[PDB]
């Protein structure tokens, strides 16, 4: 149990009489009042105690990634990695470590839809037995932005327009895409988010990245450079973007919902922590330079190298109190671990830690039971708001001959103390610039775009497509065509055609190289546990039995299956009304539901007109395995659908399980999405 | 610091009364908290907690401590099964308000009329203290007043005093100026009360009263004063040894010696060497220490002593053995007597009172 | 101009140069380094403070009604209002006031959707001349409870469950339905909500209600019971559930974009304020107690009597520092007007001082622009957190002969300062009950219920149904049976056929036939078609885009807004294709030659999903909006099985279409579409 520590502040009510907050049993569900029907009295003492912590409830959001939801579970290390880091948690072969995850989007506010297209985050704490080190990291391998100090410029321009506070959750304004346009380092991250990566289908189904070049430090001071990989054991997936877009109405928490589905019923999510390690005397020599955060280092140079592996197998128990409350901070290192001179990290390290002084409005959120270490806290600090503790330690100060010299200092050879690395130098005059070596902005995006499959690079495009045509500026939506030029002629030419400005080729960046890794739909997943199934029936005749066949069969390879009919009758898991195909990973018809496909069953008071019509017209278009056994073909015929498409089942119900959990592994079928010049004449 | 009060932190068994200024402290307790402790969780502070247990429907809010198990944080409910449940008079030993209170009348931002004497329990307070103990108040009151710059306050506090007693304002008046205004016989009167005097009573006991024995490092006057030491406080009073320096033996210096320390100074034998002449010029304390220690003890009504030839140093502040609160003789004597003045502990016959 | 005394406020940066925040110019794009490549220095000052600044600008949501937005107004009185109330804004014919109004959901945290079906907050600040008068109001004029110490219990059920925080603004789950069949009162607003008005088409088509019954007083201390009510002058009109959802996830700024725009066009919307007005002695006539929240006074007992109008004409400068910072109060109430012993209003009256401590951090948000009145503060209130004032006055107590009596008590006599009803007495015992007046928790629901169409009543027996079938608990399910059946056993029974379960025997002891008026929204034509939105869907091949642009050049004649959509932005497109849906428009008009892309090759262009084109005027036809088709362009109308003789559908040559078009607007949603059990 990863959540062992938290049981000491766990409190059960059941079987308990109501209290005050200081104690004494009470009712609190009638005001006191001056007579029958009288006026509230100030003396309600149980009133006022009650109604005060209500009203005092909420806490500022996050300033970024105020949307998300985590979960508690323990990483085991693959072996004693001392010849690279002196890390205790990467000390020895099995070893556990617990650890807390928080996931996230990036720009929406906290009730915001999972499924908006954003970067994503991707929050470790490792409460290891020297400290607690977090990897706050995203589920895209570059950021925006190559100096900290430009932070607040890139999270204003593309969070809501200051005067109205619209859009919420969006790049898809003007703002955005005049700071991408402005700032060009920022086009890499952007043909991320752009693609599939940008509308994940879970966050059990992203990869995660430390993004910058850290140090790992070994006991005798050597150090390497480091990029930190998350590489997901279900396989990346990733939805299409007019299918997110439902889904962000008919359920704002799908991603929350699917981290929670997936622990509770037993199909815990899992990671590999993989690493890049690069000599100190190599970090310009790929192409880059390794302290520019824009870039990514190609496996192809530098392969991964598995560390360990982490598994979340416990859902919290309070929301609030865990998964809110939690403060990460990458200044939360320990000995064997050092930062690099990255201008992005290096703003990072103050700005987490400030931020705490907001959210949690005091210095002592480290003692909140879900910040503190599971290691021990010793030092000179004392009092603050909220202070939880007594210390016994009156003289709180060193150097000092009346405590002894306790507690005392610990460093690189005593105390297995943190110690920066040694060899580190500073070199040349105090400046406000970045160095040149930071210069491309292009090279990389193109890499990107180069390695994505077709479909997928259309993907690219049609987001780019959809988003710049919400810029009312026509001279922002030109600049943002001269960017896009720079990367690729083809793509800016694609693009403007739906902008309905003119296609001249730009080759100073253009090249024809690409790298493995960062590609989404072109590998299929390594495992269908826990994807869902819709399985449309119907209460009339028999397809209900034999919908609870077809899902009794499908639960057998660890699927999630919804029977859905006109009302909940025996065996029904939802209606129709409440049914959307946003929530399943594949859709199959029962056979006899053919009849609420057309005509008189299509058309009844308990659902809106059309909606299983509609929930397999979506399925299909989305790209979804779609089934029908046996009759129910004819609902496939219904909408036009052919029964030897790709990712379309019929035939008798042994099959079409065969042909569903199969086209699970594909997840989804890009022959239904048109490419340009598929239309010509 | 962190400890927060509050009347309204009330239990079964207890309830309040319709007293406007406690109806409002009600209010002001909780709310000042959030401010204090900008939080509504400042009741799980450990100082705060209760040792009887916490079980509602609260949640959140800035630095939650706890962890809720139960995810049907609200009542009425099927779900939780009616737990935390309600308690009352009858059941669950609940607090409840007083069965029998009533409200009666109108809606009002008024008081009621019978609050409104203001002089009576005054008069009746300052009648039932002793004559110095009087003295002492009104003192008080003519060192305040002096300080008031505006001329009509002084004589708006005057017209105030005089509806309390003629003689409280003639006397106070004297001090300002002012001239003694015609009484108002109003709310005079002449009745007493008890247990309201601090002076007319002697303490129960003078266990942990503080002695300060003034010293000196040169001569046999320290051997003194440490056996007047060892025998002091088997009376269980904290005892001082004052010298020039920290020799062996000594407390303090005098440097850093005050007699608003002590409840008692006595002048060990010998050290009236420091009270006049070369003794009581030393780089090592202020000119005149000593003999400031034993004025100011003196004056402020303490017991003072002086074992033997130390007399002398009674002798050079024009202190006389013959007064109440002041001894002299040899150690035994002056350890009894200073031990019975510490039960008196002020020889209130040092303040001189108005026409005596 | 009603922002006028913010403009002392404002901050102009165009022109300048960058700055610190206390001064000094700055360049803020470059971290000072040790070296070429190397660390951040401490001694940056620039960098921290432009973070420090950043890394603390959220402040905490509104525990409850955090999703909103506002606009600032006029409010202009129709008469001297004295013969009912001492209050100052309401003293003179044409007496002008300024106003600002926010509108929100209830459930939903700062970034959830609009159309989320919810309780819908609407709430008004006068700027008046005797100071701030808030009416604090919702869209629907019955509350879930009737004591304010409830309101913990209530609000906790219906957000989000504290193990998962699932599910975002909504109440179908277990924990809200539990608590609406525990506590039975919660039954009449959960039929409202319900019903349109859980959905309604925009903030500009919603009543608006005080709630609670309140006192207006005269000068000589007599009063009278009142019912605020807000008229919209624009027509209530709601959506249909299944078209709410999908606009959830397509534009979650559906009603805060929707008022900003009708604003910045010159449409600015208005609503009358009206009164009932009874007197005292009629508290407890008409079948339930006054006092009560969770019922409303009929207007067959007690007309509505208009006493001015409201305009929203000015949009804030800055969201934040005017709409997110506003700090309503029902505690903010002016001379001639008092509260009553209603227990709900009795408790609120603590929550929204209390709580704005924790959302501003601090004694002083009255100090705030937004917060400020118009008619001057003097008190011997001193410092607190961000004191942003000089108080001249040494002396700050009373009573004092020093300050000479100044600043000086005023009562109902002198300096007219508030008072307390002077009749209002207390009798009985201390007793923390509820009057047995309370008791009917259904008689209302069966009221407001049997006022509503045929289809109209489909829709709350639809949403009950979607609902309550995301209950997973069976027993809470039943118990929700059991309680709707005392209301109507026909509801219950149409509503356990979706569960799947037996609805109980008939419970007529509340049951009855009574209707009222003014609680329908479907009953009555809109006032007007201004702001109302037309999409029309044309293509770039051919000659549809320029009859595309001469049908919205007509359309925009009758104040419509009109977004013509192609497959990219040629000249005349508004919108994409890729960016377009149904749920946008109030009417979709396909121009002649767009057939083209509703089947074959044009239907298959890269450029937006596939069926785009269908879908938009599927969805449309049947989410019941007017729906039509210019000359050839009937083709479409055929293609997804729809035909030209129907209610709402209308097809022929521009100018029939238009016609017709502009027509069915009014009737707005065309429940022919609908169908009824049975
Ligand atoms: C590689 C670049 C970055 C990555 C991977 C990243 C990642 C993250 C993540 C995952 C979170 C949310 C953690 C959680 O779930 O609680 C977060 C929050 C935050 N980030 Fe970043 N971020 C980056 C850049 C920056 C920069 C440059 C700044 C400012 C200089 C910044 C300031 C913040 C702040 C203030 C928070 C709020 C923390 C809190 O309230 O607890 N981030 N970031
Ligand atoms: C007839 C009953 C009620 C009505 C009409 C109502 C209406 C509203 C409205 C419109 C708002 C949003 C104001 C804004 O736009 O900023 C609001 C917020 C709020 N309500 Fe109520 N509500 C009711 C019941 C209650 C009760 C019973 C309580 C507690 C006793 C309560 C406590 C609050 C609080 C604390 C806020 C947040 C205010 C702020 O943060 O500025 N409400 N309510
Ligand atoms: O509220």
């Amino acid at each position: 149990d990863a959540r062992q520590r938290l049981k000491e502040v766990e409190v059960d009510d059941n079987g308990q009489f109501m209290t005050t907050d200081f104690g004494g049993n009470i009712e609190e569900q009638f005001s006191l009042k001056a007579g029958g029907r009288g006026s509230t009295l100030l003396e309600d003492f149980i009133f006022r105690q009650k109604l005060q912590h209500f009203d005092h409830e909420r806490i500022p959001e996050r300033v970024v990634h105020a949307r998300g939801a985590g979960a508690h579970g323990i990483f085991t290390s693959y072996g004693d990695w001392s010849n690279i880091t002196a890390a205790s948690f990467l000390g020895a072969k099995d070893k556990q470590t617990p650890v807390f995850v928080r996931f996230s989007t990036v720009a929406g506010s906290r009730g915001s839809a999972d499924t908006a297209r954003d970067v994503h985050g991707f929050a470790t704490r490792f409460y290891t037995d020297e400290g607690n080190f977090d990897i706050v990291g995203n589920n895209i391998p570059v950021f925006f932005i190559q100096d900290a100090i430009r932070f607040p410029d890139l999270i204003h321009s593309v969070k809501p327009s200051p005067d109205n506070e619209v859009p919420q959750a969006a790049t898809a304004h003007d703002s955005a895409w005049d700071f991408f346009s402005s700032q060009p380092s920022a086009l890499h991250t952007l043909f991320w988010a752009m693609s599939g990566n940008g509308i994940p289908r879970s966050y059990r189904h992203m990869d995660g990245f430390g993004i910058h070049t850290f140090r790992l430090v070994t006991e005798d001071g050597k150090s390497k450079l480091v990029k930190w990989h998350w590489k997901t054991k279900q396989g990346k997936a990733a939805l299409v973007w007019e299918e997110a877009q439902v889904l962000a109405g008919k359920n704002a928490d799908f991603h929350r919902q699917d981290l929670w589905d997936a622990i509770e019923s037993g199909n815990a999510p899992s990671w590999e922590l993989a690493v890049q390690l690069i000599d100190e005397d190599k970090a310009q020599a790929y192409g880059f330079d390794l302290l520019d955060p824009t870039k990514f280092l190609p496996e192809e140079f530098a392969p991964l190298q598995v560390l360990g592996e982490m598994t979340l197998n416990r859902n919290p128990m309070n929301y609030f109190a865990e998964t809110e409350q939690i403060s990460f901070q990458p200044g939360h290192i320990v000995r064997g671990v050092d930062f690099t001179e990255d201008p992005l990290l290096q703003g990072r390290l103050y700005s987490y830690l400030d931020t705490q002084l907001n959210r949690h409005r005091g210095p002592n959120f480290e003692q909140l039971p879900i910040n503190r270490p599971v290691s021990g806290v010793h030092n000179n600090h004392r009092d603050g708001q909220g202070q939880a503790w007594i210390h016994k330690n009156i003289h709180h100060y060193s150097p000092s001959y009346l405590n002894k010299g306790y507690p005392a200092q610990a460093n690189q050879t005593v105390g297995r103390g943190f110690f920066t690395t040694p060899g580190r130098t500073a070199s040349g005059v105090l400046n406000r610039e970045l160095s040149a070596t930071f210069d491309d902005h292009y090279t990389q995006p193109r890499l990107f775009f180069n390695s994505l499959t077709p479909v997928e690079q259309q993907f690219v495009i049609n987001a780019i497509r959809f988003e710049a045509s919400h810029v009312t500026n026509e001279q922002v939506k030109k600049n943002v065509l001269e960017q896009l030029n720079k990367i690729s002629n083809d793509v800016a030419k694609r693009v403007a055609v739906a902008l309905g400005l003119e296609a001249q080729p730009d080759p100073t960046y253009y090249h024809n190289n690409v790298t493995r890794g960062v590609s989404i739909f072109n590998e299929s997943l390594p495992t269908i546990a826990t994807l869902r199934v819709g399985v449309l029936s119907t209460t009339k005749g028999g397809s209900l039995d034999k919908a609870k066949a077809l899902k009794e069969q499908l639960e057998k390879d660890g699927l999630k299956v919804t029977v859905i009919a006109e009302y909940l009758a025996s065996g029904v898991d939802q209606t129709y009304s409440a049914a959307d195909a946003t929530a399943f990973d594949a859709v199959v018809v029962a056979e006899g539901a053919e009849r609420v496909f057309s005509g008189k069953g299509a058309m009844s008071p308990l659902f809106p007109a059309g909606r299983p019509s509609q929930i397999l017209t979506d399925g299909y278009r989305w790209g979804k395995p779609v089934a029908a056994v046996g009759s129910a073909k004819k609902a496939l015929q219904s909408i036009g659908v052919e029964e030897k498409e790709a990712g379309v089942y019929a035939g008798a119900q042994d099959e079409v399980i065969k042909g569903v959990e199969e086209g699970l592994k594909v997840f989804k079928f890009l022959e239904r999405f048109a490419v340009d010049g598929d239309d010509e004449e | 610091e962190q400890i927060s009060f509050q009347p309204g932190h009330i239990v079964r068994g207890v309830d309040f009364t319709e007293d406007p200024l406690l109806q409002g402290r009600l209010y002001s307790y909780l709310d000042t908290q959030l401010n204090r402790h900008r939080g509504p969780n400042f009741e799980q502070l450990p100082i705060n907690r209760p040792v009887s247990g916490v079980h509602n429907n609260h949640r959140d809010g800035q630095g939650q401590a706890w962890i809720h198990k139960n995810i049907h944080h609200y009542s009425p409910s099927y779900l939780n099964k009616g737990y935390p449940a309600q308690a009352n008079q009858t059941v669950g030993r609940g607090f409840f308000t007083t069965p029998g209170r009533t409200a009666s009348g109108v809606l009002n931002r008024e008081l009621s009329a019978t609050f409104d004497d203001h002089y009576t329990q005054p008069r009746l307070f300052f009648n039932s203290l002793t004559p110095v103990e009087q003295q002492f108040v009104i003192n008080a009151i003519r060192f305040e007043a002096s300080h008031v710059t505006n001329e009509q306050v002084k004589k708006n506090v005057l017209e105030q005093l005089n509806k309390i007693s003629n003689d409280v304002a003639k006397r106070v008046a004297v001090a300002l100026g002012l001239e003694a205004p015609q009484p108002d016989p109003t709310y005079y009167h002449n009745n007493v009360t008890r247990g309201v005097s601090i002076f007319n009573e002697s303490l129960p006991t003078i266990a942990t009263l503080r002695v300060g024995v003034l010293s000196t490092t040169k001569g046999g006057s320290l051997d003194k004063a440490k056996a007047l030491k060892e025998q002091l406080e088997k009376d269980g009073l904290k005892v001082t040894v004052i010298a020039e320096y920290l020799a062996s033996g000594v407390d303090q210096t005098y440097s850093a010696a005050d007699a608003t320390a002590f409840d008692a100074v006595v002048v060990a034998e010998g050290a009236e060497r420091v009270f006049s002449g070369k003794g009581a010029m030393s780089p090592l304390f202020p000119a005149g220490r000593p003999s400031q220690i034993l004025t100011d003890g003196y004056r402020w009504g303490k017991p003072v002593a002086a074992v033997g030839s130390a007399k002398k140093a009674l002798q050079s502040i024009g202190v006389e053995e013959k007064e109440a609160g002041v001894y002299a003789g040899a150690q035994d004597e002056v350890i009894k007597g200073v031990e019975e003045g510490l039960k008196v502990f002020k020889f209130l016959e040092r303040f001189a009172v108005d026409g005596d």
